[PDB]
Protein backbone atom coordinates (compact mmCIF):
# COMPACT_ATOMS: atom_id res chain seq x y z
CA UNK A 1 0.00 0.00 0.00
CA UNK A 2 2.47 2.63 -1.17
CA UNK A 3 2.62 5.58 -3.54
CA UNK A 4 5.21 6.27 -6.24
CA UNK A 5 6.05 9.75 -7.56
CA UNK A 6 5.62 10.86 -11.17
CA UNK A 7 7.52 13.54 -13.06
CA UNK A 8 5.66 16.85 -13.19
CA UNK A 9 6.12 20.22 -14.93
CA UNK A 10 9.65 21.55 -15.46
CA UNK A 11 9.70 25.29 -14.93
CA UNK A 12 12.57 26.59 -17.04
CA UNK A 13 13.48 29.95 -15.51
CA UNK A 14 16.58 30.58 -17.63
CA UNK A 15 19.08 28.71 -19.77
CA UNK A 16 21.24 27.65 -16.81
CA UNK A 17 18.50 27.52 -14.15
CA UNK A 18 15.80 24.88 -13.80
CA UNK A 19 13.13 23.59 -11.43
CA UNK A 20 11.76 20.06 -11.66
CA UNK A 21 9.15 18.74 -9.26
CA UNK A 22 8.24 15.23 -8.14
CA UNK A 23 4.60 15.39 -7.15
CA UNK A 24 3.18 12.41 -5.22
CA UNK A 25 5.73 11.42 -2.56
CA UNK A 26 4.79 9.21 0.38
CA UNK A 27 5.52 10.64 3.81
CA UNK A 28 9.08 10.09 5.00
CA UNK A 29 10.56 9.90 1.49
CA UNK A 30 11.18 13.60 0.91
CA UNK A 31 14.68 13.85 2.34
CA UNK A 32 15.48 10.28 1.27
CA UNK A 33 15.23 10.79 -2.48
CA UNK A 34 16.43 14.38 -2.37
CA UNK A 35 19.77 13.94 -0.67
CA UNK A 36 20.26 10.68 -2.55
CA UNK A 37 19.70 12.65 -5.75
CA UNK A 38 21.60 15.82 -4.86
CA UNK A 39 24.52 13.61 -3.91
CA UNK A 40 24.50 11.86 -7.29
CA UNK A 41 23.99 14.80 -9.64
CA UNK A 42 26.80 16.85 -8.10
CA UNK A 43 29.11 13.82 -8.36
CA UNK A 44 28.74 11.74 -11.51
CA UNK A 45 26.94 13.36 -14.43
CA UNK A 46 28.75 12.80 -17.74
CA UNK A 47 29.78 15.88 -19.61
CA UNK A 48 32.29 17.14 -22.10
CA UNK A 49 35.08 19.68 -21.82
CA UNK A 50 38.39 20.57 -23.40
CA UNK A 51 41.23 18.06 -23.09
CA UNK A 52 44.30 19.49 -24.87
CA UNK A 53 44.92 22.66 -26.85
CA UNK A 54 47.54 23.26 -29.51
CA UNK A 55 48.61 26.64 -30.84
CA UNK A 56 50.49 27.33 -34.05
CA UNK A 57 53.82 28.79 -33.00
CA UNK A 58 54.19 28.28 -29.26
CA UNK A 59 56.09 25.52 -27.51
CA UNK A 60 55.01 25.60 -23.86
CA UNK A 61 52.47 27.22 -21.57
CA UNK A 62 54.64 29.97 -20.09
CA UNK A 63 55.40 31.54 -23.46
CA UNK A 64 53.82 34.74 -24.76
CA UNK A 65 52.54 34.98 -28.32
CA UNK A 66 53.24 38.24 -30.12
CA UNK A 67 50.13 40.21 -30.97
CA UNK A 68 47.81 38.81 -28.31
CA UNK A 69 47.62 40.49 -24.92
CA UNK A 70 47.63 37.49 -22.59
CA UNK A 71 50.24 34.96 -21.66
CA UNK A 72 49.40 31.51 -22.96
CA UNK A 73 48.91 30.56 -19.32
CA UNK A 74 45.64 32.52 -19.38
CA UNK A 75 44.41 31.35 -22.78
CA UNK A 76 44.22 27.85 -21.34
CA UNK A 77 42.50 28.99 -18.14
CA UNK A 78 39.83 30.62 -20.31
CA UNK A 79 39.26 27.57 -22.51
CA UNK A 80 38.79 25.28 -19.50
CA UNK A 81 35.51 27.06 -18.79
CA UNK A 82 34.21 26.47 -22.31
CA UNK A 83 30.86 24.69 -22.38
CA UNK A 84 30.10 22.55 -25.42
CA UNK A 85 27.80 19.62 -26.11
CA UNK A 86 28.55 17.04 -28.81
CA UNK A 87 25.67 14.86 -29.99
CA UNK A 88 26.89 12.23 -32.41
CA UNK A 89 30.46 11.25 -31.68
CA UNK A 90 32.45 10.78 -28.48
CA UNK A 91 35.31 13.23 -29.11
CA UNK A 92 35.92 16.07 -31.55
CA UNK A 93 38.76 18.29 -32.67
CA UNK A 94 37.64 21.89 -33.00
CA UNK A 95 39.43 24.71 -34.80
CA UNK A 96 39.82 28.46 -34.41
CA UNK A 97 41.34 30.94 -36.85
CA UNK A 98 41.07 34.71 -36.61
CA UNK A 99 43.03 37.79 -37.63
CA UNK A 100 42.60 41.49 -36.98
CA UNK A 101 42.05 43.72 -33.98
CA UNK A 102 39.23 42.75 -31.66
CA UNK A 103 38.42 40.26 -28.90
CA UNK A 104 38.37 36.65 -30.08
CA UNK A 105 35.09 35.37 -28.70
CA UNK A 106 34.25 31.68 -28.59
CA UNK A 107 31.71 32.13 -31.40
CA UNK A 108 34.53 32.22 -33.98
CA UNK A 109 35.18 28.47 -33.74
CA UNK A 110 34.66 26.63 -37.00
CA UNK A 111 31.04 25.51 -37.35
CA UNK A 112 30.41 21.79 -37.33
CA UNK A 113 27.07 20.01 -37.30
CA UNK A 114 27.38 17.87 -34.18
CA UNK A 115 29.48 20.20 -32.02
CA UNK A 116 27.14 22.85 -30.63
CA UNK A 117 28.64 25.66 -28.57
CA UNK A 118 26.34 27.05 -25.88
CA UNK A 119 27.91 30.30 -24.68
CA UNK A 120 28.78 32.13 -27.92
CA UNK A 121 29.55 35.47 -26.21
CA UNK A 122 32.42 33.87 -24.28
CA UNK A 123 35.66 35.83 -24.45
CA UNK A 124 38.83 33.81 -25.08
CA UNK A 125 41.63 36.31 -25.71
CA UNK A 126 42.28 39.66 -27.37
CA UNK A 127 44.03 40.69 -30.57
CA UNK A 128 45.69 44.09 -30.63
CA UNK A 129 47.68 44.34 -33.86
CA UNK A 130 46.49 44.50 -37.45
CA UNK A 131 48.93 41.79 -38.60
CA UNK A 132 48.15 39.49 -35.67
CA UNK A 133 47.01 35.93 -36.20
CA UNK A 134 46.02 33.19 -33.77
CA UNK A 135 45.20 29.66 -34.91
CA UNK A 136 44.65 26.79 -32.49
CA UNK A 137 43.10 23.32 -32.61
CA UNK A 138 41.07 22.65 -29.47
CA UNK A 139 40.17 19.11 -28.45
CA UNK A 140 37.03 17.84 -26.70
CA UNK A 141 36.09 14.63 -24.88
CA UNK A 142 33.38 12.94 -22.82
CA UNK A 143 33.73 11.63 -19.29
CA UNK A 144 32.75 12.45 -15.73
CA UNK A 145 34.24 13.61 -12.46
CA UNK A 146 37.60 15.35 -12.76
CA UNK A 147 40.95 14.18 -14.09
CA UNK A 148 43.94 16.53 -13.80
CA UNK A 149 46.68 16.71 -16.43
CA UNK A 150 49.16 14.98 -14.15
CA UNK A 151 47.07 11.84 -13.60
CA UNK A 152 46.00 11.73 -17.25
CA UNK A 153 49.72 11.56 -18.08
CA UNK A 154 49.95 7.93 -16.92
CA UNK A 155 48.07 6.92 -20.09
CA UNK A 156 50.09 9.29 -22.28
CA UNK A 157 51.39 6.56 -24.65
CA UNK A 158 54.35 8.42 -26.14
CA UNK A 159 52.84 11.88 -26.63
CA UNK A 160 55.37 12.65 -29.40
CA UNK A 161 54.61 16.37 -29.93
CA UNK A 162 56.12 19.12 -27.82
CA UNK A 163 53.39 21.59 -28.74
CA UNK A 164 50.53 19.76 -27.02
CA UNK A 165 49.56 22.12 -24.24
CA UNK A 166 47.64 19.95 -21.77
CA UNK A 167 44.63 21.33 -19.92
CA UNK A 168 42.99 19.89 -16.85
CA UNK A 169 39.49 18.66 -17.59
CA UNK A 170 36.55 18.93 -15.18
CA UNK A 171 33.58 17.40 -16.99
CA UNK A 172 30.46 18.11 -14.99
CA UNK A 173 27.31 19.90 -16.12
CA UNK A 174 26.10 20.83 -12.61
CA UNK A 175 27.33 23.47 -10.20
CA UNK A 176 24.79 23.64 -7.38
CA UNK A 177 21.63 21.67 -6.65
CA UNK A 178 19.27 22.87 -3.92
CA UNK A 179 16.07 21.03 -3.07
CA UNK A 180 13.23 21.54 -0.63
CA UNK A 181 10.27 19.31 0.20
CA UNK A 182 6.94 21.03 0.86
CA UNK A 183 3.33 20.09 1.53
CA UNK A 184 1.99 18.64 -1.71
CA UNK A 185 -1.75 18.06 -1.86
CA UNK A 186 -3.51 15.27 -3.71
CA UNK A 187 -7.30 15.62 -3.71
CA UNK A 188 -7.74 13.53 -0.54
CA UNK A 189 -4.66 12.43 1.42
CA UNK A 190 -3.61 13.61 4.86
CA UNK A 191 0.11 14.14 4.18
CA UNK A 192 1.87 14.09 0.82
CA UNK A 193 5.15 15.79 -0.01
CA UNK A 194 6.49 17.59 -3.07
CA UNK A 195 10.14 17.67 -4.11
CA UNK A 196 11.43 20.73 -5.96
CA UNK A 197 14.98 20.28 -7.25
CA UNK A 198 16.18 23.78 -8.17
CA UNK A 199 19.08 22.74 -10.40
CA UNK A 200 21.70 24.82 -12.19
CA UNK A 201 23.66 23.42 -15.13
CA UNK A 202 26.21 25.22 -17.26
CA UNK A 203 23.75 25.31 -20.15
CA UNK A 204 24.91 21.88 -21.30
CA UNK A 205 22.67 19.05 -20.11
CA UNK A 206 18.89 18.80 -20.26
CA UNK A 207 17.27 19.01 -16.80
CA UNK A 208 14.77 16.16 -17.24
CA UNK A 209 17.58 14.11 -18.78
CA UNK A 210 19.77 14.61 -15.73
CA UNK A 211 17.26 13.11 -13.31
CA UNK A 212 16.51 10.16 -15.58
CA UNK A 213 20.26 9.50 -15.60
CA UNK A 214 20.63 10.10 -11.87
CA UNK A 215 17.86 7.67 -10.99
CA UNK A 216 19.23 4.83 -13.12
CA UNK A 217 22.58 5.28 -11.39
CA UNK A 218 20.79 4.57 -8.12
CA UNK A 219 18.35 1.91 -9.36
CA UNK A 220 21.22 0.11 -11.09
CA UNK A 221 23.26 0.08 -7.86
CA UNK A 222 20.61 -1.25 -5.47
CA UNK A 223 20.67 -4.60 -7.27
CA UNK A 224 23.56 -5.71 -5.07
CA UNK A 225 21.22 -5.42 -2.08
CA UNK A 226 18.01 -6.75 -3.65
CA UNK A 227 19.93 -9.96 -4.36
CA UNK A 228 22.05 -10.43 -1.26
CA UNK A 229 24.40 -13.01 -2.76
CA UNK A 230 26.44 -13.87 0.35
CA UNK B 1 89.57 25.29 -15.42
CA UNK B 2 85.89 25.34 -16.35
CA UNK B 3 85.29 24.66 -20.04
CA UNK B 4 81.61 25.38 -20.64
CA UNK B 5 78.56 25.69 -18.39
CA UNK B 6 74.95 24.86 -19.21
CA UNK B 7 72.08 26.27 -17.17
CA UNK B 8 68.60 24.79 -17.55
CA UNK B 9 65.27 25.90 -16.06
CA UNK B 10 62.18 23.91 -15.11
CA UNK B 11 58.72 25.38 -14.52
CA UNK B 12 56.97 22.97 -12.20
CA UNK B 13 53.38 23.82 -11.26
CA UNK B 14 52.51 22.43 -7.84
CA UNK B 15 48.88 22.15 -6.76
CA UNK B 16 47.43 22.00 -3.27
CA UNK B 17 47.28 18.82 -1.24
CA UNK B 18 47.22 17.34 2.27
CA UNK B 19 50.26 18.47 4.20
CA UNK B 20 50.42 22.07 2.95
CA UNK B 21 50.25 24.93 5.43
CA UNK B 22 47.56 27.56 4.90
CA UNK B 23 47.02 30.42 7.31
CA UNK B 24 44.95 33.57 7.65
CA UNK B 25 46.22 37.01 8.57
CA UNK B 26 45.53 36.79 12.31
CA UNK B 27 48.07 34.11 13.17
CA UNK B 28 45.83 31.06 12.79
CA UNK B 29 48.00 28.51 11.04
CA UNK B 30 46.84 25.07 10.01
CA UNK B 31 47.86 22.11 7.85
CA UNK B 32 45.32 20.99 5.28
CA UNK B 33 43.90 17.71 6.58
CA UNK B 34 41.77 16.45 3.67
CA UNK B 35 40.26 17.52 0.38
CA UNK B 36 36.61 16.46 0.48
CA UNK B 37 34.37 15.83 -2.51
CA UNK B 38 32.09 18.55 -3.79
CA UNK B 39 29.05 17.24 -1.95
CA UNK B 40 30.22 16.18 1.51
CA UNK B 41 30.69 19.84 2.37
CA UNK B 42 27.89 21.42 4.43
CA UNK B 43 25.48 23.19 2.09
CA UNK B 44 23.30 26.08 3.21
CA UNK B 45 19.70 26.70 2.18
CA UNK B 46 20.60 27.39 -1.47
CA UNK B 47 23.02 24.53 -2.09
CA UNK B 48 26.17 26.67 -2.07
CA UNK B 49 28.74 24.50 -0.25
CA UNK B 50 31.29 26.04 2.06
CA UNK C 1 91.61 14.66 -20.51
CA UNK C 2 88.64 16.99 -20.87
CA UNK C 3 85.01 16.10 -20.43
CA UNK C 4 82.53 16.32 -23.29
CA UNK C 5 78.91 17.31 -23.78
CA UNK C 6 78.49 14.72 -26.51
CA UNK C 7 74.98 13.38 -26.96
CA UNK C 8 76.22 9.77 -26.99
CA UNK C 9 76.22 8.01 -23.64
CA UNK C 10 77.53 4.54 -22.71
CA UNK C 11 74.83 1.84 -22.45
CA UNK C 12 71.81 4.11 -22.26
CA UNK C 13 68.47 3.06 -23.65
CA UNK C 14 66.92 5.10 -26.45
CA UNK C 15 63.97 5.80 -24.16
CA UNK C 16 66.29 8.15 -22.27
CA UNK C 17 67.84 9.89 -25.29
CA UNK C 18 64.43 10.76 -26.75
CA UNK C 19 64.16 14.36 -25.55
CA UNK C 20 67.72 15.62 -26.02
CA UNK C 21 68.71 16.47 -29.57
CA UNK C 22 71.91 15.34 -31.26
CA UNK C 23 73.86 18.26 -29.80
CA UNK C 24 73.42 16.96 -26.25
CA UNK C 25 71.25 19.59 -24.59
CA UNK C 26 67.56 19.03 -23.97
CA UNK C 27 64.90 20.72 -26.08
CA UNK C 28 62.84 23.73 -25.02
CA UNK C 29 59.39 22.69 -23.90
CA UNK C 30 59.94 18.96 -23.51
CA UNK C 31 57.97 17.85 -20.47
CA UNK C 32 60.49 15.91 -18.41
CA UNK C 33 59.93 13.94 -15.20
CA UNK C 34 62.08 12.35 -12.52
CA UNK C 35 65.31 10.66 -13.52
CA UNK C 36 65.28 11.83 -17.14
CA UNK C 37 68.36 13.18 -18.91
CA UNK C 38 68.89 16.91 -19.42
CA UNK C 39 72.52 17.23 -20.54
CA UNK C 40 74.54 14.37 -21.96
CA UNK C 41 78.01 14.49 -20.46
CA UNK C 42 80.70 11.81 -20.35
CA UNK C 43 84.02 11.91 -18.52
CA UNK C 44 87.25 10.10 -19.47
CA UNK C 45 88.12 7.19 -17.19
CA UNK C 46 90.87 4.60 -17.43
CA UNK C 47 92.62 2.51 -14.75
CA UNK C 48 90.03 -0.26 -14.78
CA UNK C 49 91.65 -3.40 -13.31
CA UNK C 50 88.33 -5.21 -13.23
Amino acid sequence: EFLKPRLVDIEQVSSTHAKVTLEPLERGFGHTLGNALRRILLSSMPGCAVTEVEIDGVLHEYSTKEGVQEDILEILLNLKGLAVRVQGKDEVILTLNKSGIGPVTAADITHDGDVEIVKPQHVICHLTDENASISMRIKVQRGRGYVPASTRIHSEEDERPIGRLLVDACYSPVERIAYNVEAARVEQRTDLDKLVIEMETNGTIDPEEAIRRAATILAEQLEAFVDLRD
Amino acid sequence: GVLKIVKVYLAVKRRIQPGDKMAGRHGNKGVISKINPIEDMPYDENGTPV
Amino acid sequence: GPEEITADIPNVGEAALSKLDESGIVYIGAEVTGGDILVGKVTPKGETQL
